[PDB]
RNA sequence: UUUUAAGAACUAGAUACUAACAC
RNA sequence: ACGAAUCUCUUUGCCUUUUGGCUUAGAUCAAGUGUAGUAUCUGUUCUUUUCA
RNA sequence: GUAUGUAUUUAUUUU
């Protein structure tokens, strides 16, 4: 069950302008492209007539620590990279903040489960 | 803190009755590693065994009524549902077996332990099983598909007693790592610890009526309320180890048994314990054989089972002369914990 | 190298495991309603 | 049968893979869960602490006193805390009634024939003898005493 | 601060309850309340066993047994629709069979609260 | 298909379904290619 | 004979490790001045990392095996890492000189 | 032995895979998690010697040698703070016993700070502790 | 006699330190604040660069002179005893266990 | 500030372990 | 005088690299041959120092 | 008579 139950976590922009919209869910889809794992997919044109289709490429457990739209894989709130957006909060204050992320296999895929969020995300 | 200690000067406990022994039943070749007896009609034992069998002997007459057999490996375990009528017990061999009575035949193995079980109990309302055992981890079977709907995460240590309970926290598990988890099934996981015992907790049981919970130790036995998980009593224990078992009542006279061969029954209210046998042990027995490894209560009250190393069960009985008359026990002289 | 084992595979390693999916024999639906007493 | 040997080449075998005990795995088993279950009890009777070394070697003391109550050896060990000494005596009481009982049972189903295994044979003319010197032992003894 | 410091333990939890008086009361838990706990957790269970009978294979053990997205604040609304599959090829394409430890992730800590002469002598 | 992905190009299906190993089998090689008391009893069924 | 007999206690198994593990030890020094007979040419060649077993194998060294962040904590540390970082890039910038 | 960086590097490769292969086969026999804790300092790494420590508290908390030893792992490298921090998950762990209260006290005491020792013996005495 | 009690040791060893403390703070004298965070729950306390020095030191060197004990006492044992049957080492050390004993 | 091997040459083979190598 | 501290040694305490399973002791325990690779066992004879 | 295990880098990663 809960797979489902934390929703998508989509762009407001990315997900295109238009009023409402059909999407498919897929209960087990890809792994991620992180951690390595299955989750739901989401497929979709952005409209109805587009020519390609959006698809999600992690996890919600992935893309809440590091809070950026599956799709997009952008900040939530500002848009932007993580090697910008942890940069410029790295400015501001003066040194910290990067994340340093999962070489190797099972270690991305155990670091994956712990809630502690990151440091683009830490504020954010 | 004084207050305190003034205070366990007053209330003076609750006079109940010895206890005797009214008969010795032989009759199994191994040890007697548990027993449980009907929900019902308390005409009926039900016996596990350490050369596998189980012997369902007769509660008045004393006679044997069958034999389950069945099981490869030794039975430590039993419970018999109150709503339908079923037998799960349960060995070492990795397995819960359900059985029909009707027929008195095997129906459903459930399955999927790493390891042996030592304990089950059935949840009372819901119609699930619960097991677990040495590999530390708490199962809830679903009764009919056999599904391991749940398995319940916990201890570092094999787990010796689960108990169910109808209302919140619905599972409640005590490990020889010294701790017992209460827990809450559908969030999932533990919704409390309580910590205090110094050792492995060997044994608890469910107050028929009050809703709690003695928890045993090594040496020294405490009891526990639910929701809060309290602390509430101590029952005042000097060292008399090994604590085998609990047994509540319906009077809440309370049993535990030693393995150095004691009966330790206390009042419920107080610790004070009123009553300690020697429990003869056999005829041809070696010293060390003496010992209890399960007990229980009927559903009367009145009447005590246990099972002994020295292959053989007995029943106490709970003599009605007592009163006051020349009664009482071991007059209350709380002292310095 | 014969160890005598001092543990037993704690439930948990094996919990956090995805699933297999391989269908197993005796878990063929069977006895599939119970019994209730009076 | 098929679906199965599909999914497995899709999606890998079982990782848990427990197993079950079943005819020839048996003993490690009842030994296993055996031991375990003194390892308990003489954890508990010990007043505090020391453990893993101490424990462990009187495990060692477990073991050397079965296989003395096989070969016959009365078994006092020169000194040691009485009551563990009372434990061993105990489980091996436990541990001595599974062999001579499943002694028997063994040797009246060779009796009657019916398909007793190959090595079950061997064994359990080792099990027998064992037991007709121990009885042969006694009987002497008593002849003096 | 002498707060700050030890901060979790505290006596109140040594203290044995019934010393205080015997027959104080907890109550046994009712009727009106068996029939809750026992009602969610009934529910909860049967949509257990209800998935994990529906993941597999068994074509015959389905016998045996929404637009759900307001998305940002729904700005875009949605429908969610299944995908049905091609039955022979694989259902969850990207279901496996790995392996994983996991972090054991808490905060906070469990007190174990308690209470060499003559005995090593014995022991 | 179900053959060569696992990885046993060295068995050959002829019409009638037989299964011949065409290279004399190094002994790994016949462990990784016993196959199925399935795989045989359903080659067998096409067979008939 | 017998003198010579008791003094080994193993068995072959154990033995046979010894050897492999030396063996692995020589392998180890050849490849060393291997590379510093090449650093006496100044071409810089890379160690090999010695491949996987089980294709989930874990490389060590590259990332923090099981990161437990400590704790929280009350005494807000924060200041004794920047004496770390300057301890830590103080002895490997010494070493590669 | 050691030219530069880049042998130091397999030399820690070498050692890591082994040891915790050790500690793969026994999560238990700590006296290998103690060993394995040393060498990490030695390597004059801490960050990885806190973790190596933690998840040898989450084998076993009731082992105190642990404790103490992830104490003055993080005194002698002369960093204090996560030697409080420590020392309230510690206390706090295990109030019973005694080793841990004394030695965060003679921790307050080497460095005169009194404030501490007041309200820790408070503390320390509300809780009917013992002679 | 005998065997002292895990804690009756701590409060002895407490009391050597004590007094070791006291040689350090008194020959000292013979040779010559908490801040809180609002913003967040983190506490700051303000310590002098001197006497944590002291310690560190302190305990290393400690580490030191036991390692030394346990060294030359490695020395001394192994070299002396010259009785019983020994194949190895461990039959020195084991074997003087069984010696330890009675 | 550490250190010092008795040194060199000549000699036959007995007991040995094993060998997908020869009845 | 004794209080305090460093080093050294003896004694006691604590054991520091200090036996890690089961089944029929798990079962079994000698008669060969030629040559060949490799390990090692003994004798004899001679000579007792330094500097660029 | 054998299982089993090990290495098999060719195509120049910035001073
Ligand atoms: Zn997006
Ligand atoms: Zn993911």
């Amino acid at each position: 069950d809960e797979i489902n139950e934390p929703p998508p976590n989509i762009c407001e922009q990315c997900l295109g302008d238009e009023a409402n919209i059909r999407m498919t869910k897929i209960p087990q889809g890809s792994e991620c492209k992180i951690c390595t794992l299955p989750f739901t997919l989401y497929h979709f044109k952005t409209s109805k007539r587009s020519n390609n289709i959006i698809k999600t490429l992690i996890c919600v457990r992935c893309a809440t620590q590091r809070n950026i739209c599956q799709c997009c894989m952008l900040d939530s709130r500002w848009h932007i990279p993580i090697q910008l957006r942890d940069h410029l909060i790295s400015l501001v204050n003066e040194e910290n903040v990067m994340t340093e992320e999962a070489k190797n296999d099972m270690m991305k895929r155990f670091l994956s489960l712990k809630n502690v969020k990151l440091g683009g995300a830490q504020i954010t | 803190i004084v207050n305190r200690y003034e205070k366990l000067l007053s209330q003076r406990p609750e006079w109940h009755a010895p206890w005797k022994l009214s008969r010795v039943i032989n009759g199994h070749l191994g040890w007697v590693r548990c027993v449980a007896i009907d929900p019902v009609d308390n005409e009926w034992f039900i016996t596990g065994s350490n050369d596998t069998t189980m012997k369902v002997w007769d509660l008045a007459t004393g006679k044997l009524k069958t034999t389950l057999a069945g099981h490869v490996m030794t039975v430590r375990d039993v419970a018999v549902s109150d709503r339908h009528p079923y037998l799960f017990s349960v060995s070492e061999d990795k397995t819960v077996k359900c059985w029909d009575l009707e027929k008195n035949q095997i129906i459903r193995d459930y399955y999927g332990h790493l390891s042996g079980v030592r304990t089950v109990s059935i949840h009372p309302t819901l119609d699930l099983i619960a097991t677990a055992g040495r590999d530390s981890v708490i199962k809830l079977w679903d009764m009919r598909t056999r599904i391991p709907v749940i398995t319940l995460v916990g201890h570092k240590g094999p787990i010796n007693q689960v108990q169910c309970t109808p209302v919140d926290p619905q599972v409640v598990s005590s490990s020889t790592d010294a701790t017992v988890r209460l827990w809450d099934v559908v969030a999932g996981k533990t919704m409390k610890v309580l910590t205090h015992h110094k050792r492995s907790v060997r044994a608890t049981a469910l107050h028929p009526k009050e809703f709690s919970v003695a928890s045993a130790c090594t040496d020294d036995i405490r009891s526990w309320g639910l929701a809060e998980g309290s602390l509430l009593t101590n029952f005042e224990s000097e060292k008399t180890g090994i604590i085998n078992t609990l047994s509540i009542n319906q009077d809440d006279v309370l049993f535990a048994g030693g393995d150095n061969g004691v009966l330790s029954f206390y009042d419920y209210k107080s610790g004070h314990k009123y009553q300690s046998l020697a429990t003869r042990e056999m005829v041809g027995s070696l010293e060390g054989e003496r010992s209890v490894l399960c007990s229980t209560f009927d559903k009367t009250g009145l009447r005590l089972i246990t099972g002994e190393a020295d292959k053989s069960i007995k029943i106490w009985k709970q003599d009605e002369t007592a009163t006051k008359e020349s009664e009482p026990g071991l007059a209350w002289n709380p002292n310095l914990s | 190298s014969h160890r005598p084992q001092l543990e037993a595979r704690s439930g948990a390693k094996a919990a956090a495991y995805t699933p297999t999916g391989i269908e197993h024999a005796r878990l063929l639906p069977g006895h599939t309603t119970l019994k209730y007493r009076k | 049968y098929i679906g199965n040997l599909i999914t497995r080449q899709f999606e890998g075998r079982s990782n848990e893979i427990v197993k079950t005990t079943t005819k020839q795995r048996l003993d490690a088993y009842y030994d296993l869960e055996l031991r375990n279950s003194v390892m308990d009890d003489i954890l508990e009777m010990m007043p505090e602490s020391i453990r893993q070394k101490k424990a462990r070697t009187i495990l060692q003391h477990l073991s050397e006193a079965w296989r003395c109550w096989k070969a016959n050896i009365p078994w006092d060990v020169p000194g040691m805390p009485a009551p563990i000494k009372k434990i061993i005596e105990r489980y091996i009481k436990s541990k001595a009634d599974a062999w001579v009982s499943a002694a028997h049972y063994n040797r009246e189903r060779i009796k009657r024939g019916a398909h007793v295994e190959k090595t079950m044979v061997k064994k359990n003319l080792g099990r027998l003898t064992r037991l007709w010197i121990k009885n042969e032992q006694e009987r002497q003894r008593q002849i003096q005493k | 601060l002498t707060d700050q410091i030890a901060k979790n333990v505290k006596l109140d939890d040594f203290i044995p309850k019934r010393q205080s008086n015997f027959e104080l009361s907890v109550p046994l838990p009712t009727k009106a309340e068996i029939q809750e706990c026992t009602a969610r957790t009934k529910s909860y269970i049967q949509r257990l066993v209800n998935a994990k009978l529906a993941n597999s294979n068994n074509r015959a053990s389905s016998r045996y047994v929404a637009p759900a997205n307001l998305l940002l604040n729904n700005s875009h609304h949605i429908e969610v629709v299944s995908k049905q599959m091609d039955p022979l090829l694989p259902r969850f394409v990207g279901k496996k069979a790995r392996k994983v430890v996991a972090p054991t992730e808490n905060d906070e800590v469990v007190p174990v609260l308690h209470m060499g002469e003559a005995d090593p002598n014995e022991w | 298909l179900l053959i060569h992905r696992k990885g046993l190009t060295y068995l050959h299906l002829d019409y009638n379904f037989n299964l011949k190993p065409t290279k004399t089998l190094t002994t790994k090689e016949r462990k990784k290619s016993r196959l199925g008391n399935s795989f045989h009893l359903m080659r067998e069924l096409l067979k008939m | 004979e017998a003198r010579a007999r008791l003094l080994n206690t193993q068995g072959k198994k154990a033995t046979r490790k010894i050897r492999e593990r030396m063996l692995e030890e020589s392998k180890r020094i050849a490849e060393l001045q291997k590379r510093r007979e090449l650093k006496q040419a100044g071409i810089n060649v890379a160690i090999k990392k010695p491949k996987k077993k089980y294709g989930t194998d874990i490389d060590y060294n590259e990332d923090i095996v099981y990161e437990q962040a400590p704790m929280p904590g009350i005494y807000d540390t924060s200041t004794e890492d920047r004496q770390i970082k300057k301890k830590f890039e103080q002895f490997e910038r010494k070493v590669n000189r | 032995d050691i030219l530069d960086l880049e042998e130091l590097r397999e030399y820690q490769r070498r050692k890591r895979t082994e040891y915790e292969g050790y500690l793969k086969r026994n999560r238990l026999d700590m006296g290998q998690w103690i060993r394995y804790a040393q060498f990490e300092i030695e390597q004059h790494d801490m960050r990885r010697a806190r973790s190596i420590f933690e998840r040898a508290l989450l084998v076993d908390s009731s082992f105190i040698p642990l404790w103490i030893r992830y104490i003055d792992a993080e005194l002698k490298v002369k960093c204090i703070n996560h030697a409080r921090n420590l020392m309230n998950r510690a206390i706090s762990t295990l109030p019973r016993v005694d080793k841990l209260w004394y030695k965060y006290l003679i921790v307050e005491e080497s460095l005169n700070n009194v404030e501490i020792v007041r309200s820790l013996y408070t503390k320390w005495c509300s809780l009917e502790p013992g002679v | 006699r005998g065997g002292i009690s895990y804690d009756q040791l701590a409060k002895l060893s407490y009391e050597k330190t004590l007094r070791n403390l006291a040689t350090q703070t008194q020959n000292s004298s013979k040779q010559d604040k908490v801040q809180k965070d609002t913003k967040t729950g983190k506490i700051t306390i303000a310590d002098d660069d001197k006497l944590v020095n002291k310690l560190a030191v302190s305990l290393q060197s400690e580490s030191k002179k036991r390692y030394e004990a346990r060294k030359r006492q490695m020395q001394n044992a192994k070299t002396l005893y010259g009785v019983e049957s020994f194949i190895n080492d461990k039959n020195k050390q084991f074997n003087e266990k069984l010696s330890r004993e009675s």
